[PDB]
RNA sequence: CGUGGAGGUCAGUGACGAAGCCUAGACCGUAAGGUCGGGUCGAACGGCCUCUAGUGCAGAUCUUGGUGGUAGUAGCAAAUAUUCAAAUGAGAACUUUGAAGACUGAAGUGGGGAAAGGUUCCACGUCAACAGCAGUUGGACGUGGGUUAGUCGAUCCUAAGA
């Protein structure tokens, strides 16, 4: 439990997470800014066709001594990949998240994802051998991923907090005098 | 599944090394069910597996 | 049954963050290397290639 | 998951061009002090449970074999037995039912003798099969009685 | 649509110019991608025959012009991709020249 | 107690690259192996001026 | 001025939440600091007069523990090497079989052994941990089976030696 920020009520709301599972942290908080901001099903076609592997990944982190592709002007950046391991991670985690939508019975046509979260793990510290008989370590990058799906509903176009005019004397004096003389 | 215990039993039983043993992808079950020295026998007797006899080695032009 | 299966499959929780080949491996580890934190490098018989 | 009915109590309306068995077995009631639950106790062949003044000790002697398995055994013995109680039919079976000599045709006790001697292998390949798993052991219930 | 029409393929158009060690695969991959490329599918099988014919000259001698044929077929049921399948075949002629693309119907 | 902060063998390894002088207690595979001690600066070391 | 403890004192504070912790929230002191409000918190804690000390860290190539950037960079390049189909399997460049190609080329990558190794041999179910990659596989995990000497070696004898 212990969601992170769920700026809306739960009732119409589904929550989906993810914990210990060995990916590359990194690739995953780039694909999580990648697809934040979506809608459910653009993302799920979005994603299929990374594995189709046409379309890519962007770069907004770690995004250093990474070859050019010819296909990073879709969003601006000339860093993109496919990172195969978390994209299909995160396509499990956004297939029980619209499996529990269905379960709990909201309008699965205007669902979009609204938080996300991808966050470090205690890392997998293995043995590796170096020269002269070193010992040095081996890190693995575990993630914990969390996501909040809503429902986009209609704004309310009510104008609410009316500001309270405190005026001097003088400047009441003007406005009644501009008052009786706009006739 | 796994055949290689088979195919390392029938090999000792016939006499030959392990990669002079044949089997049949077509029928299968009964192999992988047979585990006994009296199985093999009797499989080879019914012409499951072959010997596959040594491959040629002539010497006409010596 | 099911209950004890449950403690073992927690119980390796914590050698597998350990990277252990199992509940058997305990090949420790040692601070710092005699052969390599000492000596100095001057000419002759070096300290190794 | 059984797959069962599980007393399908609404449905049982009689056809013909079939048939039906009917056996009905009753527990008498001794001097009890008030109602309680009549129930099958299993009975074991060890010994080595407890010590009771109307405890009983026995080894069943009705065995089936389960056509779903199909497995091969170490012994010719039971090989031979194994094939023999495949030629006999699915049903519960004793092992002295299977007797090369078994009509009887004169009574004697040369054929008693050689019938036990065929009977000790029988035995012992029997034995086989139950250690591997090709059988299933006929339980034996003992009516019990407990107060709710 | 169920269709059989042997085509002709040359390896020397897309083997020249490779390492030596890769001669058989690049001519799998070859294959495979001209499969794709001339029927409009998604999976492609190969035929066993055909492997043995394509290595049997050698690992880095495979003949240049070698004669195959494509067969569409029904993909079976609970099938996610598509019904559309293709598998190849081999067949031997005495001239490599002389043969075009040939449709031949079903019987 | 007296012989607190004494059951140890370091010896120093000298002016090192990147290895203080505090004595270290020598050996291998130990998990201290290559820890200060016999100072009041390492871990399970003698107390400055013990209380006598 | 601040801290661990002791003696008294405030018929001291405390499950209507004490200590601890976070706080671009509010006050006081020239300051070390103190008080309060707010959030979590779940069990003890302060002011006043003295006494007592293992009592106030930014460092010492300080010791222990934890984590950063360099970075998804270097790199995963000796031994000439793999291909297709089928089956299992949620999932196959690597598991099994089949169909091909290969190499070791008998002073072998074979067949035995000696030191050493000590259950790793093998069977069955199983793959979170490891086989830098995946593993449906294992020299991995869990449960068991297996070595039969009047003739093989020791035990018998002796050398340089003790």
């Amino acid at each position: 439990a212990r969601y992170g920020a769920t700026s809306t009520n739960p009732a119409k709301s589904a929550s989906a997470r993810g914990s210990y599972l060995r990916v590359s942290f990194k690739n995953t908080r780039e694909t999580a800014q990648a697809i934040n901001g979506w809608e459910l099903t653009k993302a799920q076609k979005y994603l299929e066709q990374v594995l189709d592997h046409q379309r890519a990944i962007p770069f907004r982190r770690f995004n250093s001594s990474i070859g050019r592709t010819a296909q990073g002007k879709e969003f601006g950046v000339t860093k993109a990949r496919w990172p195969a391991k978390s994209v299909k991670f995160v396509q499990g985690l956004l297939q029980n998240a619209a499996a529990n939508a269905e379960a709990k019975g909201l309008d699965a046509t205007k669902l979009y994802v609204s938080h996300i979260q991808v966050n470090q793990a205690p890392k997998q510290r293995r043995r590796t051998y170096r020269a002269h008989g070193r010992i040095n370590k081996y890190e693995s990058s575990p993630s914990h991923i969390e996501l909040v799906v809503t429902e986009k509903e209609e704004a309310v176009a009510k104008a609410a907090e009316k500001k309270v005019v405190r005026l001097t004397s003088r400047q009441r004096g003007r406005i009644a005098a501009q008052k009786r003389i706009a006739a | 599944a796994n055949l290689r215990t088979q195919k390392r039993l029938a090999a000792s039983v016939v006499g030959v090394g392990k990669r002079k043993v044949w089997l049949d992808p077509n029928e299968t079950s009964e192999i992988a069910q047979a585990n006994s020295r009296n199985a093999i026998r009797k499989l080879v007797k019914n012409g499951t597996i072959v010997k596959k006899a040594v491959t040629v080695h002539s010497k006409s032009r010596t | 049954r099911s209950k004890a299966d449950r403690m073992a499959k927690m119980e390796r929780r914590e050698r597998n963050r350990h990277a252990k080949q199992g509940e058997s491996d305990r090949h420790n580890a040692v601070s710092l290397s005699k052969h390599l934190f000492s000596g100095k490098r001057g000419v002759g018989k070096t300290d190794f290639r | 998951f059984t797959n069962v009915s599980a007393i399908p109590s609404d449905d049982f309306v009689v056809q013909s061009g079939e048939v039906y068995l009917i056996d009905l077995k009753m527990a008498s009631l001794e001097h009890c002090t008030k109602k309680g639950l009549v129930t099958l106790e299993t009975v074991d062949s060890y010994t080595g449970k407890s010590h009771k003044a109307g405890e009983l000790i026995a080894r069943p002697g009705a065995y089936v074999r389960d056509f779903a398995q199909t497995h091969i055994l170490k012994l010719k013995t039971s090989r031979q037995l194994l094939t023999k109680i495949d030629k006999q039919g699915v049903y519960p079976f004793k092992l002295s039912h299977l007797s090369s000599n078994f009509p009887f045709v004169h009574e004697n006790e040369e054929e008693l003798q050689s019938l036990k001697k065929d009977l000790k292998s029988f035995r012992l390949g029997m034995s086989e099969i139950s250690n591997n798993y090709l059988c299933v052991e006929s339980p034996i219930q003992i009516a019990r009685w407990v107060p709710w | 649509d169920v269709v059989t029409r042997e085509y002709t393929i040359n390896l020397h158009k897309r083997l020249h110019g490779v390492s030596f060690k890769k001669r058989a695969p690049r001519a799998v991959k070859e294959i495979k991608k001209f499969a794709k490329l001339h029927m409009g599918t998604d999976d492609v099988r190969l035929a066993p025959e055909l492997n043995q014919a394509i290595w049997k000259r050698g690992v880095k001698g495979v003949e240049y012009r070698l004669r195959l044929r494509i067969s569409r077929k029904r993909n079976e049921e609970e099938d996610a991709k598509n019904p559309l399948f293709s598998y190849v075949e081999p067949v031997l002629v005495a001239s490599a020249k002389g043969l075009q693309t040939v449709v031949v119907e079903e019987d | 107690s007296e012989k607190a902060g004494h059951q140890t063998s370091a010896e120093s390894w000298g002016t090192g690259r990147a290895v203080a002088r505090i004595p270290r207690v020598g050996g291998g595979g130990t998990g201290r192996s290559g820890q200060g001690a016999f100072g009041n600066m390492c871990r399970g070391g003698r107390m400055f001026a013990p209380t006598k």
